[PDB]
DNA sequence: CTACCGATAAGCAGATCTCTCGATTGCGTATGA
DNA sequence: TCATACGCCTCTCTGCTTATCGGTAG
RNA sequence: UAAAUCGAGAG
């Protein structure tokens, strides 16, 4: 039962440095590929408890997604300790969020959220905050094998497209905002996305959606 | 308009009459949702079919 | 032309006109039956004529039947002839069909008509015999290799194919190799021409000739295999009975 | 009164028109394309238009455009249209056929 | 049509010069083509034919209520004693020449005489032709019916396939 | 092993027994909801492709990949009928297909502007259409002096 | 049912009287076959028929909005893509192909080196790129289908028909040479290509419904021992397309299993994961 | 059904009504990013 | 919507009613229409025709026409056709002025 | 304590290719003859 | 007695839409 | 010459 949640909590950890990675933030292949010797020796009590405190983090762009994005900026994560979601303990992470001065902010929860924070957490711009579930992230989508290369498109990049295609934003296919890949991607409304799909008849072609 | 974003006639596709829709659609719904008028207190009696 | 319900492309083709002044109903050549998903079981299909040069040229060009050798389904071609051309062929292609001068020569006019530019060249132009002595003696492949030799365009070399046909190996004997069809610079050397050859068979040596030659020899190729395959047939009939 | 309805139309009309030196469509001229061609020309011609090619008896108007098209003396300019409404002006006579 | 439910529409009216003609100088009047039979499986008429054949040569008649035969007694076998006795083919195959060639075919023919009814549904009923004539008031579109000179419908899936072929002008 | 229903998540947790990476379900809705838009694209061409499996009319992919990136062109799981068929620039051919009370009523009310683009709205007017030969125009060059 | 007669000799009463049956099974499932296509093929094809490739290559609904950027992926017509793929046939056939095309009057109007270049480079890269996951493949030169136009730069092919080609050369030595048949096949592909105007969305919809009109209660009726048995055919086409039901009547789910799980530790998984309802235990119950 | 008889407004609120009134009116010139990123003006 | 209804014979159908179900105006005048210059008859196979022809009895070849514009080189044939008059294949039933 | 939000259950609304022939067309009633 | 013009005279699938009853904020 | 309903139907 212990085990079986610590294995649970892991993988969702594993998840999300991975999908802090695919954005485009400083992560090497450890703390992603941490072991289960590792994450007992580390993150356990005397009895082998969450402590699930000590496992937030900051994810800083790298020289290459700066390059890319000159306006990429800081992302905040934090993993709630009570089953619940406290309304102050929401509070405390939302001014935080602005208080360090991070661009983006990425919260995980255990099993349920109050809706007064779906009212409350697109109040301070430019920092976008998004939410998401322990138990929705103990498998990767992106590793799936129907599910495509997603990957972000720059402004450059879309506008050269836009101008190849003769096209405007509306006209391309759209993607919601609500899947779990454009959530998985932090893919702000308004950006081209760019798609590898593996066609039967022809390989490797790419298709560009754009969520809106 | 002045960056050719959108000519002065507007640009009708599908994903903005989608969002119309959605949009209306919802404002109506939220327009028959509540019952007292807080615009000036002395709410109003509905009709029936 | 177009057989109710029009369920898919084929089912609207344009034919050229000609007319036949003895009868009171339309004449449809066998090809296009597969297309239309039509019959004769007294099927009635309309005829459209168009009035502007417009919709004649685009009839002529983009929805003429020769350009609708393959259904755009799956690619597989949907024409080709059907029912007792598949038997007459089967039957000519054989080792047994010997023909002397008379025969060669007169089944071959009877679907080479130059006068109408079935073939190219302003003479008809023959092979020699396959036996010189006793007498002379042609083959029905002989016949089949001088008629592709005949409509395919000159300047340009033959069709080099191998492929197969449903009739199996054991069924003509022992050590015979009919199963396996044969060519060779336009020449046919092995196998006959059961269904697999010609009709919906994809890969076959009127699906090959059409990609080799463009269509309109596909189609050339097609009428003139049904014209010889209908005059060698009222030479030698054939016919089922209770004995078999 | 009437320039600025004008002129407002012509610039919108130059603003479509790709330029000779971009013009990254099939060089070759499309099955529909010679269908048009062929059934414009030979309305042309059935309409007392003036030909350039000799015609050895023939009647057929839709055989004449053809043997012009054969031989390329087409006095046609095609206009192919892009979805957002520009349009390049190929010629039938830098067209291939097939 | 046969009494075998096998359908057929008079494709052309053969003359009898170039039909083809038997040994005995025998004509056939109607040619079935035999690939009709391996499809539909229609063995009754290929018994009846020679049936009838050994009843018109013996001038008797034949019986014809299922369940007579079996499996020891085959319709076959039994009408090819009568065949044989009255000196045609056993197996009711019968010597032929083609009409236009003069020479014998390969293989002899399987001829006989079989009970042929003819059908009410006849062809100038299908016949339909129209150029211009009267036409609608609300729609100025032509009329609907045979005797009212009306056109045929080009509907939904007629414009649908016109549209598939890239053919526009055809559509217009 | 194949199962009696869709449940992504149950089998989630099993890790030991299932390769998760290849979880195909019969589903759409499903996939479209946990797995994104393309997930949901590729599963509706796999559906509509083994359906001519058995009863074997083997189809190409080409007009398969066509249908599965129209039930997907707006993110997500539309339909071809009049509930998925409002989303349309052209009213004349929604009312073309059905319901043109329904469709005429909400044209009007918000005065919607027919560009005359699908060819049900051209032939409708009369206009040419504008697919294949109507997909260009065609000038007449002229020596003037 | 089972009779021993034959259509030769006759067969008894009996066996008569069930061979009456079957044909009546038979002409009534030819009504309903005849009865159920016509909605599921109109309804396709008026949401479809005005999709169609522009001159960009690029397939798109009449107002413009995309559905595909390119068709398929590679955008070869499909009535011409029987022969590209039979590479012994067009090498047995070169002379006569390269007559019909006529490379010569196809170069004044056409580039060949950097589409050549470009897909070499590509070519190599996923050579190098080949085994690994696919979520790892973080694609630096994308298809060259996405720049060149196939239509206007020679050499510009799909992956899979340029793998194709390489292997076969690999596999197959052969007086011509590989590379001017190289050039032919390239040319092949560039002549194969969909032209500007099919009405693209009227094929598919075309397709995807005549086929649905032969399709009803086949022989694909199983009941040996037990089975999922999920819905087919024209039923199971309208809900995937039709209807799109997010509560279809046999919904289920492919497990891939690791390659170290043996019929053992398996089947006590299945049946550790099947439902077990209150009524499967109770043998009976007595009311008193 | 949604009016006032009194007032003869919207039984809704008339900041709603702004709300969708310049919603809607941005949203027509296809600024759909726009179109969302107004109601970030709440205060 | 109409109420009331005990025997009657008939409910009238409204506006409405004339442009929505299968019968309506618009799936049944504008989608499809009764053409002009077609026919519909039985068709009998024939392996004598090059398999991209039709074989049109006589009795079609009369009352179907085409309006061949006369011109300079098609005033011989036209000329025979219109001699020949609306009986004889090949000919002419109407010759329509400017 | 009581207003707001969803979660069923019942009702409401709408679906399940061409053509040719033939046949047919309401009772109730109420006053001017 | 009695004729034609007025007056009516019981064996299928998908949604969408609204009513009513559980839970939670203040 | 209409328009609707029923029967026989043909592919
Ligand atoms: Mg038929
Ligand atoms: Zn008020």
């Amino acid at each position: 039962e212990n085990e079986r949640n610590i294995s649970r909590l892991w993988r969702a950890f594993r998840t999300v440095k991975e999908m802090v990675k695919d954005r485009g933030y400083f992560i090497t292949q450890e703390e992603v590929e941490l072991p289960l010797e590792d994450f007992k020796a580390k993150y356990c009590d005397s009895m082998g408890r969450p402590q699930r405190k000590m496992m937030s983090f900051q994810a800083n762009p790298t020289e290459e997604s700066i390059s890319k994005f000159p306006d990429m900026g800081s992302l905040w994560v934090e993993f709630c300790d009570e089953p619940s979601v406290g309304v102050k303990t929401m509070k405390t992470f939302v001014i935080h969020i602005q208080e360090k001065n991070f661009q983006t902010g990425i919260f995980v929860y255990q099993n349920n959220i109050t809706p007064s924070a779906m009212k409350l957490v697109p109040s301070i711009p430019p920092a976008t905050i998004e939410t998401f579930n322990e138990a929705a992230l103990v498998v990767n989508i992106t590793h799936h094998e129907l599910v495509p290369k997603h990957i972000r498109l720059s402004s450059d990049e879309k506008r050269e497209l836009l101008k190849r295609y003769r096209l405007k934003e509306s006209q391309l296919p759209r993607i919601q905002r609500a899947d779990p890949v454009a959530l998985y991607l932090g893919l702000k409304r308004g950006e081209v996305v760019k798609i590898i799909r593996k066609s039967e008849t022809s390989g490797r072609y790419a298709s560009y959606r754009i969520c809106m | 308009l002045s960056d050719g974003r959108t000519t002065e006639r507007g640009s009708f596709t599908a994903t903005v009459n989608d969002e119309r829709k959605k949009l209306v659609h919802e404002f109506h719904k939220k327009l028959l949702s509540r019952g007292k008028c807080d615009n000036c207190g002395m709410f109003s009696p509905k009709f029936r079919k | 032309m177009n057989r109710q319900p029009t369920l898919h492309k084929a089912s609207m083709m344009g034919h050229k006109v000609r007319v036949l002044p003895n009868e009171k109903t339309l004449r449809l050549h066998y090809a296009n039956t597969g297309a239309y998903n039509a019959d004769f079981d007294g099927d009635e299909m309309n005829m459209h004529f168009p009035q502007n040069e417009n919709a004649r040229a685009e009839a002529l060009n983009l929805a003429n039947t020769d350009s609708q050798y393959l259904t755009p389904t799956s690619g597989s071609p949907v024409r080709g002839l059907i029912q007792d051309h598949i038997s007459a062929g089967v039957w000519l292609t054989s080792k047994d069909s010997f023909f002397t001068r008379e025969q060669y020569q007169q089944y071959i006019y009877g679907c080479i008509r130059p006068e109408d530019g079935h073939t190219t060249r302003s003479k008809i132009v023959t092979l020699p015999p396959t036996i010189f002595k006793p007498y002379p003696l042609w083959t029905g492949k002989q016949i089949i290799t001088t008629v592709l030799l005949n409509v395919t365009p000159p300047d340009m070399p033959g069709i080099n194919l191998i492929s197969k046909n449903k009739i199996k190996n054991e069924y003509w004997g022992k050590g015979s190799l009919e199963n396996e069809v044969l060519f060779k610079d336009g020449a046919l050397l092995c196998g006959i021409l059961d269904k697999s050859q010609y009709g919906a068979s994809k890969y076959g040596i009127v699906h090959s000739l059409h990609e080799v030659y463009g269509p309109e020899v596909a189609a050339k190729v097609l009428s003139v295999l049904g014209r010889l395959f209908t005059n060698y047939i009222t030479a030698t009939a054939f016919t089922c009975g209770m004995d078999d | 009164d009437f320039q600025q309805h004008e002129q407002i139309r012509r610039k919108t009309l130059k603003e479509k028109a790709i330029p000779k030196d971009q013009r990254a469509t099939t060089p070759y001229m499309t099955k529909y394309e010679r269908a048009r061609i062929l059934g414009t020309r030979a309305l042309q011609i059935s309409m007392n238009a003036p030909v350039f090619v000799d015609l050895e008896g023939e009647t057929d108007p839709l055989r004449i455009a053809m043997k012009e098209l054969a031989e390329k003396k087409i006095p046609l300019v095609i206009r192919r249209y892009l979805p957002d409404g520009s349009f390049e002006d190929w010629s039938v006579e830098e067209l291939i056929v097939d | 049509s046969s009494r075998h439910g096998q359908k057929g529409v008079c494709s052309r009216k053969w003359p009898t010069i170039d039909m083809p003609f038997s040994e005995t100088g025998i004509q056939p009047d109607i040619i079935i083509n035999p690939h009709a039979f391996p499809s539909r499986m229609t063995i009754g008429m290929f018994v009846e034919s020679l049936a009838g054949k050994a009843g018109a040569l013996h001038g008797i008649a034949q019986d014809s209520t299922p369940w007579i035969f079996n499996e020891d007694d085959t319709p076959a076998d039994y009408f090819g004693e009568q065949l044989a006795k009255a000196g045609y083919n056993y197996h009711g195959n019968e010597p032929m020449y083609s009409g236009a060639t003069g020479e014998e075919l390969r293989a002899d023919i399987y001829v006989g005489v079989v009970y042929y009814q003819r059908l009410r549904h006849m062809v100038n009923d299908k016949f339909q032709v129209r150029s211009t004539g009267p036409v609608n008031s609300l729609t100025m579109q032509p009329v609907k019916g045979r005797k009212r000179h009306g056109g045929i419908r080009v509907g939904e899936m007629e414009r649908d396939a016109l549209i598939g072929h890239g053919t526009s002008f055809l559509l217009q | 092993l194949v199962t009696e229903g869709v449940n992504f998540q149950a089998m989630w947790d099993q890790e030991a027994f299932i390769d998760v990476d290849g979880i195909t379900s019969n589903d759409v809705a499903a996939v479209l909801k946990t797995y994104g838009v393309e997930a949901a694209r590729n599963t509706i061409v796999n559906e509509i492709n083994n359906v001519f499996s058995r009863y074997a009319i083997s189809v190409s992919f080409r007009h398969l990949d066509l249908i599965a990136d129209m039930m997907t062109r707006q993110g997500t799981y539309l339909a071809f009928n009049r509930q998925g068929m409002e989303t349309s620039t052209s009213s004349f051919m929604k009312m073309s297909y059905e319901t043109t009370c329904q469709f005429l009523t909400k044209a009007v009310l918000d005065n919607e502007r027919e560009q005359l683009d699908s060819p049900s709205a051209r032939i409708v007017v009369g206009k040419l259409n504008n697919v294949g030969t109507g997909s260009f125009d065609v000038l007449a060059k002229v020596p003037n002096a | 049912g089972y009779v021993k007669g034959r259509f030769y000799s006759g067969i008894k009463p009996q066996e008569y009287y069930f061979h009456c049956m079957a044909g009546r099974e038979g002409l009534i499932d030819t009504a309903v076959k005849t009865s159920r296509s016509g909605y599921l093929q109109r309804c396709l094809t008026k949401q479809l028929e005005g999709v169609h490739v522009s001159y960009d290559n690029s397939i798109r609904d009449a107002d413009g909005t995309l559905v595909q950027f390119m068709y398929g992926g590679d955008a070869i017509d499909i009535t011409k893509e029987s022969h590209m793929t039979q590479f012994e046939f067009c090498l047995d056939n070169y002379y006569a192909l390269l007559k019909k095309y006529n490379p010569s009057a196809l170069i004044e109007h056409l580039d060949v080196e950097s589409a050549l270049k470009y897909s070499k480079k590509t070519l190599k890269y996923r050579k190098k790129h080949s085994k690994e996951p696919h979520y790892k493949q973080s694609v630096k030169y994308d298809p060259v289908l996405a720049k060149y136009n196939p239509a206007k730069y020679l050499g510009s092919v799909s992956e899979n028909f340029q793998d194709k080609l390489e292997s076969f050369l690999d596999k197959n030595s052969k007086g011509v040479n590989e590379k001017k048949f190289r050039a032919l096949m390239q040319l092949k592909y560039m002549r194969s290509l969909i032209n500007p105007g099919e009405a693209v969305g009227i094929i598919a919809s075309q397709s995807v419904g005549e086929p649905s009109t032969q399709m009803t209660l086949n022989t694909f009726h199983f009941a040996g021992h037990g089975a999922a048995n999920v819905t087919l055919g024209i039923p199971r086409l309208r809900e995937i397309v039709m209807t799109a039901s997010a509560a279809i009547k046999t919904p289920q789910m492919t497990l891939p299993i690791w390659n170290d799980v043996s019929d053992e530790q398996a089947d006590t998984f299945c049946k550790s994961i099947s439902k077990v309802l209150l009524s499967e235990v109770i043998d009976k119950v007595i009311v008193t | 059904r949604a009016s006032c008889l009194f007032c003869h407004h919207f039984r809704l609120k008339s900041v709603e009504v702004h709300r969708y009134a310049c919603k809607l009116r941005l949203l027509q010139y296809g600024l759909i990013d726009e179109s969302y990123k107004l109601d970030e003006i709440t205060l | 919507k109409a109420q009331g209804r005990t025997s009657g014979k008939v409910p009238i159908p409204g506006v409405k009613q004339a442009l929505e179900k299968k019968e309506g105006l618009f799936r049944k005048h504008m989608m499809g229409k009764r053409v002009n210059y077609a026919a519909r008859s039985v068709i009998s196979p024939d392996p004598n025709i090059e398999t991209n022809e039709i074989g049109v009895p006589p009795v079609f070849a009369v009352k179907l026409t085409y309006p061949e514009p006369v011109t300079a080189y098609n005033i011989a044939e036209l000329r025979q056709a219109v001699i020949n008059g609306p009986d004889k294949w090949p000919g002419a039933t109407q010759i329509q002025n400017e």
